[PDB]
């Protein structure tokens, strides 16, 4: 009945971790998006330009 | 760290340039020569002013500027003028050969044989930043290097530091100091190909300064002496937070925020106050309640318009001098029951207030009194896109007959870039009705 | 259950910081120099749980500065105690977030937050027991407001098991710096419901009201807003840093004070109201009085679902239960019939220039108007897309804004529920 407890402990926070791993994921995509768009525009202006 | 780099294109904006960097020396205690005798940190360090002045060993304070016009006899001025010894040689870059009046020559036909060496210029100054925020580029509209060179310019200063801040001071046209009739063509085509290049631009009017110059200095007959005078005063009133240190001193970013709902939406409106002859300011003080009305008179705006009949999406006021916080907050009480300020149903009403503590400064020979207080007023207003309804109008009357369109196609332009940049003014007079129009 | 760490981001965070480490370090006899030469044992017993020894029997804070520009905290570091804090926990970038925060979450804050995570792992490393985290931000900039909640959840991520406590300076048009304080409020709400255990409302609404209709200044500074905060902060951490039995670490004072996750955000209180002597029965009068909440929520419009009261100085302990009984019997109503015995009262026998005072805290259903308020103000912006393009030029989408919104429109509704309940 400890041990039990202890793996439910341990699923909560594995839940937790998962969690916080796809919000880490998304802040990896944010900032990549922001560096996309100004490559895309600099691209752009440049092309227009040309 | 927080450079800012001025770009002063054609004859306009490099004379406007020659007044600010003259007023900045004042304000700062920079002499003719460079020499700042309070400045005890030799040849270099991060005060306020080395935002906009960097120092070489020898204890010269050197405008972060570049100055360049396709023909030389504005800048062969400042080689040979007061300030000679302000600006190395680098900074002041000339052509042979001007725009003549057309934006295809500033952007096309002359523009690109300079353009590669003015990039490389500018490259200089900010390869010395240790943290460049952006640009501020004083041009003409109607002029063809201030309308063309300075289109070129912005295009490439987007290529080569992406999204710096590029912050635009234009010199909007008025017939009683105007020197073409394709002013309003000029407009429309460096408007067009700026617009998605500026984070911000502040439109000076010339009819506006110049009546303010006949109506509140008794000028007869204003020249671009007496215009430039005035515009260096609502010029550094603007940049003043970026100059000086203070604890009440909010930076002009954080007034951008507040000025910029939309992209395209980035044309605030400025308001000066006082504008006094030293005659009339003897024995009159002016307080900060009466500073503050002001400037919600019409007659004190950089550009002529109606407020009364727009709506407001931002009020800034920038104080400089002898004025504190209770003066100001009792002032904003007392004008918000007398006026017509009336905000869209999507902004906050709340006036966002700065405080720089150093007073005005005035140019010896100069037409201001020297004040104790001074203030401008940034508006963002729906009432601005008059000023684009002007210039449109008189752009379609020409249009319509293609009067003088001859001159751009010989330079390689096509009726399509007319027409375009025609249908992107329609489209800015159409987002300012939108913006003002109340939230379902 | 011993160790503390503090954090303060941003501007609001470090100034605010900055008056709470001056007014505890005074309480505790540590002067500028981090020695200690004051009276009583009592200053000395649980000093390890905000500040640790150095060499020559030296206290050090237990304090990381952050900032994403360097001015606020090079004037700390000139401030009064400004030499006190250890040098390498100053950790400060030069770009600033521009009251943005997706620069301070996304862009500028995600460059700088390993570095400051170095320094809370060094703290965190030679701490006998860490309880947990406390972090001074204000909710309305870039900083304080983005960086600061991505702080949070990387604190999170490596120390699940620790307490995580906030005092969020929450925004007011009355007192305001930018239009977009509502957009940025309403972003970092969303991670505070997920991601802290307590939360401390510090409305600017009410300390601008506090300072014009008690105090009588006609203008309110930041400085005058600041002297409620840090009072206030120094009253609701006595528990924690002086001996006694009630809510003496963070732990125990989420278990009695937090009934279910998500409604932890408390309205603090304070009296008396300062800028000679004061009774027991005026002490719980006036901290309990809608005009001494440092959130400016009506509590009459809600309900209590737990209160803890702390009395500072010496006095009856007898007129102390009977006066804290006195406002619970007489006023039965607004405190939730279903969680019995909901207020704790604590006594402290060490005064803060006063000789005494009283600290409140409650959970009060009626902090849904402080969230309602700020939702408003966010609603009325965003359904005209206006001042976006700053959020979206780092790279957010509006569906980001949408699920923030909601959020605290679900925390309103779960405040709602409890209340009619
Ligand atoms: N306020 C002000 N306006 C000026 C000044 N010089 C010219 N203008 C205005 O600027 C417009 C003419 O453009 P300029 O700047 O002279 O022309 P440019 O940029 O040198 O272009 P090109 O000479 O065609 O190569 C007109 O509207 C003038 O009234 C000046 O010193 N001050
Ligand atoms: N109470 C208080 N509020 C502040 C202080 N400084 C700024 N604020 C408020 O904090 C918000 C602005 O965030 P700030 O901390 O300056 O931005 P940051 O540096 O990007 O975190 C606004 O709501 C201001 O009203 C302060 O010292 N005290
Ligand atoms: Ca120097
Ligand atoms: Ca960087
Ligand atoms: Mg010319
Ligand atoms: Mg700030």
């Amino acid at each position: 009945k400890l041990e039990a407890a202890e793996e439910r402990r341990k699923y909560q926070e594995a839940e937790l971790l998962k969690h916080l791993a796809e919000k880490r994921e998304h802040e990896r995509e944010v900032i990549q998006k922001a560096i996309e768009e100004n490559n895309n525009f600099i691209k752009m202006a440049k092309e227009k330009l040309a | 760290m927080r450079e800012c780099i001025s770009i002063h294109v054609g004859q306009a904006g490099v004379q406007i340039g020659n007044a600010c960097w003259e007023l900045y020396c004042l304000e700062h205690g920079i002499q003719p020569d460079g020499q700042m005798p309070s400045d005890k940190t030799i040849g270099g360090g991060d005060d306020s002013f080395n935002t906009f002045f960097s120092e070489t060993g020898a204890g010269k304070h050197v405008p972060r500027a570049v100055f360049v016009d396709l023909e030389p006899t504005v800048i062969d001025e400042v080689r040979t003028g007061t300030y000679r010894q302000l600006f190395h040689p680098e900074q002041l870059i000339t052509g042979k050969e001007d725009a003549a009046n057309n934006y295809a020559r500033g952007h096309y036909t002359i523009g690109k044989e300079i353009i590669d060496l003015v990039l490389d210029r500018i490259r200089k100054l900010a390869d010395q930043c240790t943290g460049l925020q952006g640009f501020l580029v004083f041009h003409s509209f109607g002029g063809g290097t201030g309308s063309g060179f300075t289109s070129l310019l912005m295009e490439r200063l987007s290529v080569d530091y992406g999204k710096k801040s590029k912050l635009e001071f234009s010199i909007y046209p008025a017939p009683q100091v105007s020197t073409a009739v394709v002013e309003p063509y000029n407009s429309i085509l460096t408007t067009h190909t700026t617009l998605e290049h500026s984070d911000c631009a502040f439109m000076v009017d010339n009819e506006a300064i110049y009546d303010i110059c006949r109506r509140n200095l008794d000028i007869e007959r204003p020249t671009y002496t007496n215009l430039n005078r005035l515009i260096s005063q609502i010029v550094s009133s603007i940049t003043a937070s970026l100059r000086f240190d203070g604890a009440l001193n909010v930076d002009l970013t954080e007034f951008q925020t507040n000025l910029v709902p939309y992209p395209r939406i980035h044309f605030p409106l400025a308001t000066y106050a006082p504008v006094i002859s030293a005659e009339k300011a003897y024995h009159e003080q002016l307080s900060v309640a009466e500073i503050t009305n002001a400037c919600f008179e019409p007659a004190n705006q950089m550009v002529k318009c109606d407020p009364r009949h727009g709506k407001y999406m931002a009020c800034c006021l920038l104080y400089r001098g002898d004025v504190v916080p209770k003066d100001v907050n009792a002032a904003i009480a007392t004008i918000k029951t007398k006026r017509s300020i009336q905000f869209v149903d999507w902004c906050p009403t709340g006036f966002k207030v700065g405080i720089n503590y150093q007073p005005p400064t005035v140019v010896p020979g100069g037409d201001l009194a020297k004040v104790q207080r001074a203030v401008c007023m940034l508006s963002n207003t729906t009432a601005i896109a008059e000023a684009w309804a002007r210039l449109d109008h008189k752009f379609d009357l020409m249009y319509a007959k293609r009067a003088f369109v001859h001159w751009y196609v010989g330079e390689g332009m096509e009726e399509g870039e007319f027409s375009e940049a025609r249908e992107d003014m329609a489209a800015l007079e159409k987002d300012y009705e939108e913006v003002g129009v109340d939230s379902v | 259950m011993r160790e503390i760490v503090h954090i303060q981001a941003g501007q609001c965070g470090n100034q605010i910081g900055a008056k709470f480490w001056e007014v505890i370090s005074d309480e505790h006899g540590i002067d500028p120099t981090g020695s200690y030469h004051g009276d009583s044992d009592l200053q000395l017993e649980r000093i390890n749980v905000y500040y640790n020894e150095a060499a020559g029997n030296k206290y050090v804070p237990r304090a990381i500065l952050v900032d994403l520009e360097p001015g606020t905290m090079d004037s700390v570091r000139s401030g009064p105690f400004g030499q006190i804090f250890r040098p390498d926990n100053f950790v400060f970038g030069q770009s600033g977030a521009g009251n943005n925060w997706a620069k301070g979450h996304y862009t500028e804050g995600a460059e700088l937050v390993d570095s400051v995570l170095d320094v809370v792992r060094k703290e965190s490393e030679s701490c006998d027991c860490l309880q947990g985290f406390q972090l001074t931000h204000s909710l309305g900039g870039g900083t304080g407001s983005g960086m600061g909640t991505l702080l949070i959840s990387k604190i999170r991520e490596e120390y699940p098991d620790r307490i995580m406590n906030t005092f969020s300076v929450v925004p007011s048009p009355k007192v305001s710096d930018t239009v977009v304080e509502p957009y940025n409020a309403t972003l970092s709400v969303h991670q505070l419901v997920e991601n802290t255990d307590e939360t401390y409302c510090i409305d600017n609404e009410a300390l601008y009201d506090i300072c014009f209709r008690t105090l009588k200044l006609t203008t309110p500074t930041y400085g005058d807003l600041n002297h409620l905060v840090s009072a206030t902060m120094s009253g609701v951490t006595t528990c924690l840093r002086f001996p006694g039995q009630l809510n003496a670490d963070l732990r125990k004072l989420a278990v009695n004070m937090v009934p279910f996750p998500r409604l932890h955000f408390f309205m603090p209180g304070f009296a008396p109201l300062t800028s000679r002597a004061l009774t027991v029965p005026e002490l719980t009068q006036q901290m309990f009085d809608a005009k001494n909440m440092m959130a400016a929520c009506d509590p009459r419009h809600g309900r209590y679902l737990t209160v803890a009261a702390v009395f500072r100085g010496r006095m009856s302990m007898k007129e102390v239960d009977e006066q804290m009984l006195n406002v619970q019997n007489k006023n039965s109503s607004y405190f939730v019939e279903w969680i019995p015995n909901n207020v704790k009262t604590a006594v402290c026998d060490i005064p803060p220039g006063l000789k005494m005072s009283a600290t409140f805290i409650g959970n009060s259903t009626a902090i849904q108007e402080l969230f309602k308020r700020i939702s408003e103000q966010f609603t009325a912006m965003f359904r005209r897309k206006a001042f976006l393009h700053w959020y979206t030029g780092e790279g957010m989408d509006e569906m980001e804004f949408t699920e923030a919104e909601s959020n605290m429109n679900d925390l309103v509704s779960e405040y709602q529920q409890y209340q009619d309940a």
